[PDB]
């Protein structure tokens, strides 16, 4: 019947961007004027599709990737962007077709002494491919010396903590993000809508 | 951001000390313990980050003999030292990483640990 | 540090009881007599422990559950009680070891139109086990007849609403409850007292 | 005593979109529902909704997608938008509210005929 977006947006805890949740969506009907006319998001862009015409489409599957980042980094969740998030944590491809939704979640993800449970990757050898996920915790080797699984000079543990604390400048406050991806297989589409 | 160590001393081989390290008072994203024997270079000992879900990391010499633990509310980080050996004699510094760069920028003064 | 009761007691929103909320307390020092010698509490029970001589104790963990119920239902937050609350909503085990602290919150939870946001489960096939927490919304089958998701005679929507208004009787007025249960484990104590 | 007064049915071509309404005069309750009784058959459920969450709504399968229940806590009123009607929808539509005490549909409106051709 009806798609379980609430199961995705009204979730209780979201993922760290470096370890971003993906949920496949199928065998349901999706009203997207449910969302965009509700809920008071900050960002609701679509690339390659017009947000009006969403209701009229039909897809084989829809993949919802949900994670959390601070607000100034939301600009990198867009095709052909770069920065520590788009390079090391979540890369959109340059021919991206989908939607990117975001909202402020200070009310919910920042602790008065500062919550530190949302991480991102700061060090990597290569840029992520589109829709790649990397969650290894190996010590990043920055110099000549190999690290042998041990931090210290030029050997860094790659996962960094966000300092999500209210009374942060809004650009350093937490934002929950949901990327919708619409997939087209040579098979009977199963997610449609009104 | 300021770090203080407290707890070393002399122990006959086989004993046990506990090192404690109060931070004033992070912020930072990961704290670890390093040690310096005289005439050696500063070896890594063990580390753990502020993020609840992990992420402990120990060198092999002290794997199983040492335990790190933090208390985020108190902003302190402890190192339980068991089964001590005379090879464990050195000065012990705790350090935290900057929330900005992932490098160990803030250092304690040191605390001397001897093992007869 | 010093355990944060003010975060649980002085918190802005309180749960409906059927979805009661639990914060876990650990690794700090609790001054239980700022609360004892506080006032505006209408009920300050304790069980298996003495209400004075509280800061003489150490524990592995403390759990603070909290919710809103009616006046006449405070007697139901106690070992061995029965009623729609103690049976279907929040069950204290016969061997309870903690304290039940409740106070009147008319002047916060009763809007003049009547605040219907506070809910409580009115039907259930079976009773709650202790500290069990049920938040389903599936229609209640009272007869032999499958309900297939539909309401109607012997097919009830399980949750019910409190009619919270000022100038209700005091026992129909909104009360805010906090149940503190203490856990002693083979672990070392983490919560103590000065 | 709480009273429900419905307003507005009538005749509709197959495909039309009536809107039914209900004003609950001088009373308080937890959930409101719409029911229809066809000529000959037994009274049947259509949809309900409760006072707090316009996220607690239930619909009969034979109307999902087409009908929508609507709550206006201000005016103490419930609405039933009906779209894409079919002759199968031809019935008398009753509004009802569940008592704050027994959570059962105890208070009833007086019905209103809806005919679809």
């Amino acid at each position: 019947n009806l798609c379980p977006f609430g199961e995705v947006f009204n979730a209780t805890r979201f993922a760290s961007v470096y370890a971003w949740n993906r949920k496949r969506i199928s065998n349901c009907v999706a009203d997207y004027s449910v969302l965009y006319n509700s809920a008071s998001f900050s960002t609701f862009k679509c690339y390659g599709v017009s947000p009006t015409k969403l209701n009229d489409l039909c897809f084989t599957n829809v993949y919802a990737d949900s994670f959390v980042i601070r607000g100034d980094e939301v600009r990198q969740i867009a095709p052909g962007q770069t920065g520590k998030i788009a390079d090391y944590n979540y890369k959109l491809p340059d021919d991206f077709t989908g939607c990117v939704i975001a909202w402020n979640s200070n009310n919910l993800d920042s602790k008065v002494g500062g919550n530190y449970n949302y991480l991102y990757r700061l060090f990597r050898k290569s840029n992520l491919k589109p829709f790649e996920r990397d969650i290894s915790t190996e010590i990043y080797q920055a110099g000549s010396t190999p690290c042998n699984g041990v931090e210290g000079f030029n050997c860094y543990f790659p996962l960094q903590s966000y300092g999500f604390q209210p009374t942060n400048g809004v650009g350093y406050q937490p934002y929950r993000v949901v990327v919708l991806s619409f997939e087209l297989l040579h098979a009977p589409a199963t997610v449609c809508g009104p | 951001l300021q770090l203080v160590e407290s707890g070393g001393g002399l122990v006959q081989a086989g004993g046990s000390l506990r090192l404690s390290c109060a931070a004033s008072g992070g912020t930072f994203s990961r704290s670890g313990w390093f040690r310096q024997a005289p005439g050696k270079e500063r070896e890594f000992v063990a580390a753990i980050s502020r993020a609840d879900v992990g992420f402990p990391n120990y060198a092999d010499s002290v794997k199983g003999r040492f335990t790190i633990s933090r208390d985020n509310a108190k902003n302190t980080v402890y190192l339980q030292m068991n089964s001590l050996k005379p090879e464990d004699t050195a000065v012990y510094y705790c350090a935290a990483t900057s929330l900005q760069s992932g490098k160990y920028d803030y250092w304690g003064q040191g605390t001397q640990v001897t093992v007869s």
